[PDB]
RNA sequence: GAUGUGUGCU
DNA sequence: TCTGAATCTCTTCCAGCACACATCAGGACGC
DNA sequence: GCGTCCTTCGGAAGAGATTCAGA
């Protein structure tokens, strides 16, 4: 959905973006596989367990 | 935003300042500088006389560039003849001299 | 038609007496009814105008010259 | 029309004649119909009619009736544009003091009638009598009475006898005064005295009055008896919504005087008792001093909620008058304003114009053209047909805009290159794309900034835009030969990812035949972008006299590489991208290529190193992740070792070995050892840690690790930014200087704890608050080094002569700091160089130092040339273009008629502006040096010191024992290849004569704690030292050795005052011990701030510290703190503590001894000896009475004072200090000036010369007149057969130098309006129009460029 | 600032010399200021306002 | 038109 | 006790452009 | 509502006015 320029983060150190990034890229994948296991419908104990 | 020929002020003849009224942009005391840099001369006096405080040389600008004719006839800005005021109405005497 | 105008400076070396010999020759072209030497492409007057100096056969002593010939004739046009 | 301006002060009769009315009625309009009233502020019967050709009454309405008057109401009909053309005036009923002939500093009424400003302002005011004709009495004509003292006046001398008081007492004494007998009786008195202040006195007076007398002012004109009054439009009341008006404050005050003037003209008829007359003229005098400068009194008054209103003079001086905000910088018609977005696929000299924005800018042509093709009939008509927005509209708006250049301006035009002109393309959006490549000129980032957009109008400013400002004729920095469109920061990085090699590939040992054929590959997936083949290339060279030949071979290069060459034009070496191509890399290419091919070639290679940066940074990804941020494993072990040792120093610290002083500093330094160690081990394992297989074994090489590659680049980032991110953060300090005890050990890859934080946020807002509130000064120096070199323009072409200044490489400490190749590139030499074949010439005399040549020095080892400069030259009222040199905007020598006055300061004030406006870039790192403790020669070659004095030591090593010594080294060649300058007490390890091996010291010493070293050995008594008064003293009662400590001039006793604290030396019998070879007793002065840990009465060695001192030199040295630096340089104040020099060569010798400070005498060997200067007992005279002195020669130590420079060492030398203090100033912060513009500035410094002796000349004596006029007045003089009159050249700082120009419309606008404009009234000053501010001012073309021509044709024709 | 009495320093400057002068202000709530400081020649000097 | 406040880019 | 040198006091200066909003214009008294 | 009227608080530098001290 958007292209950044890399060349932004190391001369003003605001390292916290691409932190935020990987934590963001993270919850994603956790929504994602909650998505696919909600999609195809399946028992509560999988997505409970998850 | 953008401006061509529109309100001007009052005490001055100045077009009006900002984008709520229909205002040019400020060419700044630095900008001259630049201008004058280049060597630029017949632009800065089009930006200091032309489409700035003189009244019938902007008048005749208009009517020349919608007459098919690239040509300026400045005068003297009013903004000199506001300076003159103001120090005559002290006691000074400035005045030009033939 | 135009990007930079180094050549045309080269042309006549001052810079500045290169914008007022197009200038002039422009506004001949412009207001006169006088006609380009080069063939126009569709271009404004100024460029047309910068282009006859790199073509070398315009400067300030050209323009005086036609314009003072032009002058002599029409005196001698009044009969 | 005209050609000058005249300006003087106005007599009531000339007030008169301007004014067309009298006002005597404090009536504006009526708060009801829009009337004017009949004799109030607005008036039809006396400024105009309101409405245009309509009277007033309504008798006539139209044309037919113009010229004549009313009769009911007696208003002329015209036209209503002279309501802010014709003045009125106020008949005043007493004279009134004008304010600014009061308090101008001086007042000029003061020393006009010799008088302290307290009395006559007491006189003024209505508190006291000053008598006017005494009489038959005792009482003089300035004699001061209050009001007992007048009343026993009148009842001692109730005579004829007159004294009044107020204005009309003043105006008497004016009147009433003679002009040539105060002149001549002033000649006399000065001629007969001695002394220098009532000389200054006498002589300024003597100046005033000789000005009045010459011009056709009068004295008692100061004081006002008719006020003129503004005409009505100049200070409109506007009518708002409600039947109230604006606040106008010209208005108000002008009602205030009016109301005051009729009730003195109604008490001057009821017979009112004198004292309430009295008191009603004071408030009168009060009001009109507020109504022409108001707030130069006590108090100002104010109309609402304590604001004080603006008068006359407010709206005159100042930041918002009419000078610096509605003359010198106008609101323009036909502009623009909105954000600004990149679309690269612009060429150099185009911008993308939004379509509904060039549709507004470009309205009068689409008007012209849509007539022009019948489309429309009138201006309503097609006006109508545009703000309809048709479909033809659009169709005619592509033919105006085909070739019409506009001018793009980012808001802070710091340099000429912020105005830039661009062929425009109409695009759909809201957004002014501009080319990446002129984002660096403009300092415009693409995060929320907005540019503007301007429309040359007429032929000649399309033409001007075209041929002068457009952006692809600006690819050369005015500032210095660097090209200024370089690729940046993403450009870069492409062409670094493209041409590098690695030491794998998908194809690597194959070979290729062609760079065609090498893109075919890559493109095909074939061989990856950084293979190692063998490509066949034909690189072009023009080696002969302009012909291209070309040469085929065979290099080792990469794909990436191969493909790049392909854009370069025929002409380069393609020993220019086989190589890592950094920023540097590129900025060079870029350079070589413009000197060889051109400016055509150079800016399509621009374009195409743009697009092939663009495409080839695109494909290659490369991101930013959080494994690219290696920490270095060995961090927290150095860590752990760092803090093991701080707590073994601390342990020591309760132990008592170390105090509270030496240990904070031996903490603080392995804690900066540690921080160098981590960093150094990032940056090992960042590059060169990456073990990659050659496919058969692994080896090593510089790592793909992307943040590493976009520093390596230099792309985006620094040493300090990846040091910050990976190793450790630093040292952040407090903001008052001291550095906090325990570093910041973790970086933005981990986390930072609740207190590093806040630490660190000291120095972040300081970093942040320097650039708001700091750039303001360095904004105020770039106004003033503009208005102070405004008039200079090149005039000439040669001025034809041979002088100029030396130009030598600057080493001053360490490595060549400019070679002599940047210092001498483009600046025309004044006299044949000589190789090391002397008596044979290398260049011709007036030749121009280009590239070739600039090279063809080099070769023979030059070391020193003469060049001709700006300060050096001889032409009159400009700069032959001879003198100046290169445009360094083009690669020759500058045309005639440029403004070289404002490239020179416009470049030197703008590194300070733009790098103060990004100190917070690098966050708030100190930046600090290592202050460096030993000098290590790098070079093997001779060594020579000049001017410096060493003394043995008990090692016999000679050690440094002077303060301006000076080591430099000498290459078995025979040029200067390296020098030191070593501080005071450095002992060194090899002398003068014999060569030094590298690798190994030559000067040794202790940067901190500066010593007192002596020279003869001798018992020590401590001379006007005692505890308590001028010493603190402290004993350790254990073993009961003395240690004291000095004072400052703070808590020095106000009897200790006349104390000196000092050591004088002497022998076991007590006498005075001598040094070898001269009569001065070792009296060493112990100066401030001196610890001594030695004991009164022990035997000392020669050459031993004899106390040690704290230096207390510690600061960030930024381009925030450390530029009032260049200022304090361009404005030339006197140092504190300046170095006395000597003012006449010859034998020196000693007078009277302790005249309250020591006296000197030089004595010329031959000439007059009237020379004797009462040196301060402060510091030590380095000269004795054995030598010979020359003028020049330091004979204290410290700063020089630039001043004397000028006075003894000529022109050439104080030039040449400027230049390389704000040279070393500005390279301190790696940017680069050519040391053109500082020379230029220097000269417009240099123009004040005062007259020695007037010889034939008519100059006065003591007369500070400007430096072109004595010159040429000696050049028309010594062609006849008369002497001409000698002078002596002053130096001016800027601000100085430039409010006393010839020009008093330049002085008025720049600075001190009512202190310019009211000398130049009293002196009746006439303008010239001379220089670029004028011409601005008054609407006139400029004599700097284009209309240079014009204003030649002008003056050539009177 | 809160109302009470600040004992300032005016360090440095002041003097053109290095002397250290001292200041007290009292600053009430409502009311006039009643500036004490000192002087190079070390003398106290009130100051109204 | 002038003040007062807030904000953007340097 | 005349006169340079030091000191005290008053004035001038402190960036460039732009945008948004609000408030104001005599208010105290006579009718 | 219409309508006629009489705080203090920076700091740096420079000029120009006063005072010191000293021969
Ligand atoms: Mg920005
Ligand atoms: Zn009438
Ligand atoms: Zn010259």
């Amino acid at each position: 959905d958007i292209v950044l320029n890399p060349l932004g983060v190391p001369s003003r150190m605001n390292i916290g973006q691409i932190l935020e990034t990987h934590l963001g890229m993270a919850a994603k994948g956790i929504g994602d596989k909650i998505n696919a296991m909600l999609k195809q419908q399946q028992e509560v104990a999988k997505l409970r367990e998850f | 935003h953008a401006r061509s020929t529109g309100s001007y002020s009052l005490v001055t003849q100045q077009p009006l300042g900002g984008k709520a009224q229909f205002g040019g942009q400020r060419f700044g005391e630095m900008e001259v500088w630049a201008l004058e840099a280049y060597g630029a001369a017949y632009t800065l006096q089009e930006m200091l006389t032309v489409k700035s405080d003189d009244v019938n040389g902007r008048t005749k600008m208009y009517k020349n560039i919608v007459d098919g004719n690239h040509q300026m006839e400045p005068g003297m800005p009013e903004s000199f003849n506001v300076l003159l005021k103001e120090i005559r109405s002290l006691g000074i005497n400035i005045e030009l001299e033939d | 038609a135009r990007v930079t105008v180094q050549d045309a400076v080269e042309k006549i070396g001052n810079r500045f007496d290169l914008v007022l010999v197009a200038a002039r020759r422009a506004r001949q072209m412009q207001v006169g009814g006088k006609d380009p030497l080069v063939p126009e492409e569709n271009d404004k007057t100024t460029v047309i105008a910068l282009r006859e100096i790199e073509e070398g056969l315009i400067n300030n002593q050209i323009l005086d010259v036609r314009e003072r010939q032009e002058q002599q004739e029409q005196e001698a046009a009044e009969l | 029309e005209f050609d000058a301006i005249k300006i003087a002060l106005a007599s009531p009769d000339m007030i008169r004649s301007w004014s067309f009315g009298e006002v005597k009625k404090p009536e504006t309009i009526n708060y009801r119909t829009f009337k004017p009233e009949r004799d109030g502020l607005f008036c039809a019967r006396i400024f105009g009619p309101v409405k245009d050709y309509e009277c007033l009454c309504g008798k006539y309405k139209r044309l037919k009736h113009r010229g004549v008057i009313c009769e009911k109401c007696g208003v002329e009909v015209t036209q209503t544009k002279v309501r802010r053309e014709r003045m009125g005036h106020i008949e005043l009923a007493s004279p009134t003091a004008h304010i600014w002939f009061l308090k101008s500093l001086p007042s000029r009424i003061g020393l006009l009638l010799d008088m302290p400003l307290r009395d006559i302002e007491r006189v003024l005011y209505f508190e006291s009598y000053v008598v006017i004709e005494g009489g038959m009495t005792n009482l003089e004509r300035q004699q001061i009475l209050t009001e007992e003292q007048y009343l026993d006046a009148l009842e001692e001398f109730g005579d004829e006898f007159d004294a009044k008081m107020g204005a009309e007492a003043i105006q008497a004494l004016l009147k009433s005064m003679d002009l040539e007998q105060e002149c001549e009786q002033l000649r006399e008195e000065l001629n007969e005295t001695n002394s220098e202040t009532k000389r200054k006195k006498l002589t300024k007076r003597i100046k005033l009055l000789e000005a009045f007398v010459q011009s056709g002012n009068k004295p008692e004109w100061m004081i006002l008896t008719v006020l003129p009054v503004l005409p009505p439009d100049l200070r409109p009341l506007v009518p708002l919504d409600g039947g109230r008006f604006a606040t106008s404050d010209l208005n108000d005050l002008y009602r205030r005087v009016i109301n005051r003037n009729n009730r003195l003209k109604r008490l001057l008829d009821l017979a009112a008792p004198d004292i309430i007359v009295r008191n009603e003229k004071r408030m009168l005098q009060e009001a009109v001093d507020a109504l022409l400068d108001n707030g130069r009194r006590g108090r100002a008054i104010t109309g609402s909620n304590k604001r004080p209103l603006k008068s006359l003079a407010d709206m005159i001086k100042g930041k918002q008058g009419r000078f610096r905000q509605n003359l010198l910088g106008k609101r323009v018609d036909y502009s623009g304003r909105s954000v600004i977005t990149v679309g690269p696929y612009l060429r150099l000299h185009q911008c993308g114009l939004p379509k509904k924005m060039a549709l507004e800018l470009f309205k009068p042509f689409i008007y012209g053209k849509l007539e022009l093709r019948g489309l429309a009939t009138t201006i309503k008509a097609a006006k109508k047909m545009v703000e309809r927005e048709e479909a033809v509209v659009w169709d005619i708006l592509d033919e105006v805009i085909r070739e019409h250049p506009v001018l793009l301006n980012r808001a802070p035009t710091l340099h000429r290159l912020g105005i830039q002109a661009f062929e425009p393309v109409l695009i759909e959006g809201k957004a002014i794309q501009l080319h990446p490549l002129v984002c660096a000129a403009y300092n415009a980032d693409f995060d929320g900034d907005q540019m503007a957009v301007h429309v040359p109008l007429t032929l000649e400013a399309q033409l001007e835009a075209r041929a002068l400002m457009m952006s692809t004729n600006n690819i050369l920095s005015p500032a210095n030969g660097e090209p200024i469109i370089v690729p940046s920061q993403d450009v870069v990085l492409g062409l670094y990812y493209m041409t590098r090699d690695c030491v794998n590939a998908k194809g690597e040992g194959m070979v290729l035949t062609g760079p065609k054929e090498a893109e075919r590959l890559y493109r095909s997936g074939l061989a990856s972008l950084h293979a190692r083949v063998k490509v066949r290339i034909t690189e072009y060279e023009k080696d002969a006299n302009g012909e291209l030949v070309a040469k085929t071979s065979l290099k080792d290069t990469t794909v990436g590489r191969a493909i790049l060459w392909m854009i370069v034009p025929k002409g380069l070496p393609y020993s220019i991208v086989n190589q890592a191509l950094g920023k540097k890399a590129i900025s060079k290419m870029l350079n070589t290529c413009y000197r060889i091919l051109g400016l055509k070639p150079t800016v399509i290679f621009a374009d195409q190193i743009m697009y092939t940066g663009f495409a080839y940074a695109a494909r290659s990804g490369a991101s930013v992740g959080i494994d690219d941020m290696v920490i270095p494993e060995k961090k927290h072990e150095i860590i752990s070792e760092a803090e093991a040792e701080v707590a073994e120093i601390q342990e020591q610290f309760q132990s008592g070995l170390v105090t509270a002083g030496e240990r904070y500093n031996k903490v603080i330094d392995i804690w900066a050892a540690a921080n160098d160690r981590v960093s150094k081990a990032m940056m090992d394992n960042l590059q060169t840690e990456t073990v990659i297989n050659r496919d058969g074994q692994e080896e090593k090489q510089v790592s793909f690790n992307s943040i590493y590659m976009m520093a390596d680049s230099g792309a985006r980032g620094s040493a300090a930014q990846i040091r910050q991110l990976a190793g450790m953060r630093g040292l952040m300090a407090k903001p008052d200087g001291s550095i906090i005890e325990t570093p910041i050990t973790a970086n933005f890859r981990e986390g930072l704890n609740v207190l590093q934080y806040f630490i660190s946020t000291h120095g972040a807002r300081k970093g942040l608050a320097d650039t708001a509130l700091k750039t303001a000064n360095s904004g105020y120096l770039t106004r003033r080094l503009v208005d102070v070199a405004q008039d200079l323009v090149v005039t000439e072409d040669d001025c034809g002569t041979h002088e100029g200044i030396m130009m030598t490489p600057v080493i001053e400490g360490g490595d060549v700091k400019e070679p002599l190749r940047d210092r001498v590139l483009g600046r025309v030499t004044a006299e044949d160089v000589l190789k090391p074949g002397t008596a044979d010439i290398l260049v011709p005399r007036n030749t121009l130092l280009h590239e070739q040549w600039c090279d063809l020095l080099e070769e023979n080892s030059v070391d020193a040339v003469k060049v001709r400069s700006v300060v050096s030259c001889d032409t009159d009222f400009g700069v032959c273009a001879h003198c100046y040199g290169r445009d360094l905007a083009r690669g020759h020598i500058i045309n005639k008629g440029e403004a070289i006055g404002v490239i020179a300061a416009q470049s030197i004030g703008e590194p300070g502006t733009q790098l103060t406006m990004r100190t917070f870039h690098i966050g708030g790192a100190a930046s600090r040096a290592a202050a460096e403790s030993s000098i290590q020669v790098k070079n093997k070659g001779s060594i020579k010191l000049s001017n410096v004095k060493s003394v043995v030591n008990s090692s016999g090593k000679l050690v440094i024992t002077s303060r301006n010594t000076e080591l430099k080294l000498i290459d078995e060649f025979g040029r200067t290849k390296e020098s030191y300058k070593v501080p005071y007490g450095a002992v060194l390890a090899k002398g003068d004569g014999e060569q030094v091996a590298g690798g190994e010291t030559v000067a040794n010493w202790d940067p901190h704690t500066m010593p007192v070293i002596t020279e003869v050995s001798g018992f020590v008594r401590f001379t006007d030292m005692i505890d308590g008064q001028t010493i603190t003293r402290q004993t350790d009662e254990l073993t009961g050795l003395s240690s004291l400590v000095v004072l400052d001039s703070a808590e020095r006793t106000a009897g200790g005052k006349d104390l000196r604290p000092a050591l004088k030396i002497v022998d076991a019998q007590g006498n005075d011990v001598l040094i070898p070879g001269t009569d001065m007793p070792a009296q060493y002065f112990l100066p401030g701030k001196a610890i001594v840990q030695l004991e009164d009465g022990v035997q000392i060695s020669s050459g031993d510290t004899l106390a040690r001192i704290p230096q207390e030199s510690g600061g960030t040295k930024d381009i925030t703190g450390g530029l009032p630096r260049v200022a304090d340089l361009f404005e030339a104040r006197r140092p504190k503590e300046p170095a006395i020099l000597a003012e006449i060569s010859g034998i020196v010798s000693f007078g009277k001894e302790t005249k309250g400070k020591r006296r000197l005498v030089i004595t010329p060997v031959d000439g007059s000896d009237p020379y004797e200067e009462m040196i301060p007992k402060w510091r030590q005279l380095n000269v004795f009475e054995g030598e010979r002195v020359e003028r020049g020669d330091v004979i204290s130590d410290g700063p020089e004072a630039p001043h004397d420079i000028l006075r003894l060492r000529g022109v050439h030398a104080v030039t040449r200090y400027i230049v390389n203090e704000v040279q070393d100033v500005y390279r301190l912060q790696g940017v680069k000036i050519n040391d053109k513009h500082i020379e230029v500035i220097v000269r417009q410094m240099l123009r004040k010369a005062t007259i020695v002796n007037a010889g034939s000349s008519d100059f006065l004596e003591g007369e500070q007149v400007e430096y072109s006029r004595v010159k040429i007045a000696n050049r028309e003089l010594e062609a006849n057969g008369k002497v001409g009159a000698t002078y002596s050249r002053d130096l001016l700082g800027i601000t100085k130098a430039s409010l006393a120009t010839e020009s008093f419309i330049s002085a008025a606008s720049f600075q001190e309006t009512t202190r310019v404009l009211t000398e130049a009234a009293v002196a009746g000053k006439r303008d010239e129009l001379r220089g670029l501010k004028e011409n601005v001012i008054v609407g006139r073309l400029i004599p700097a460029g284009t209309g240079y021509a014009y204003h030649q044709d002008r003056m050539r024709r009177r | 600032r809160s109302p009470g009495v600040f004992f300032d320093s005016d360090k440095g400057k002041t003097h053109s010399s290095g002397k250290v002068l001292y200041n007290a202000r009292i600053i009430p709530y409502r009311g006039s200021w009643l500036d004490f400081e000192f002087d190079p020649k070390d003398n106290l000097f009130v100051r109204i306002d």
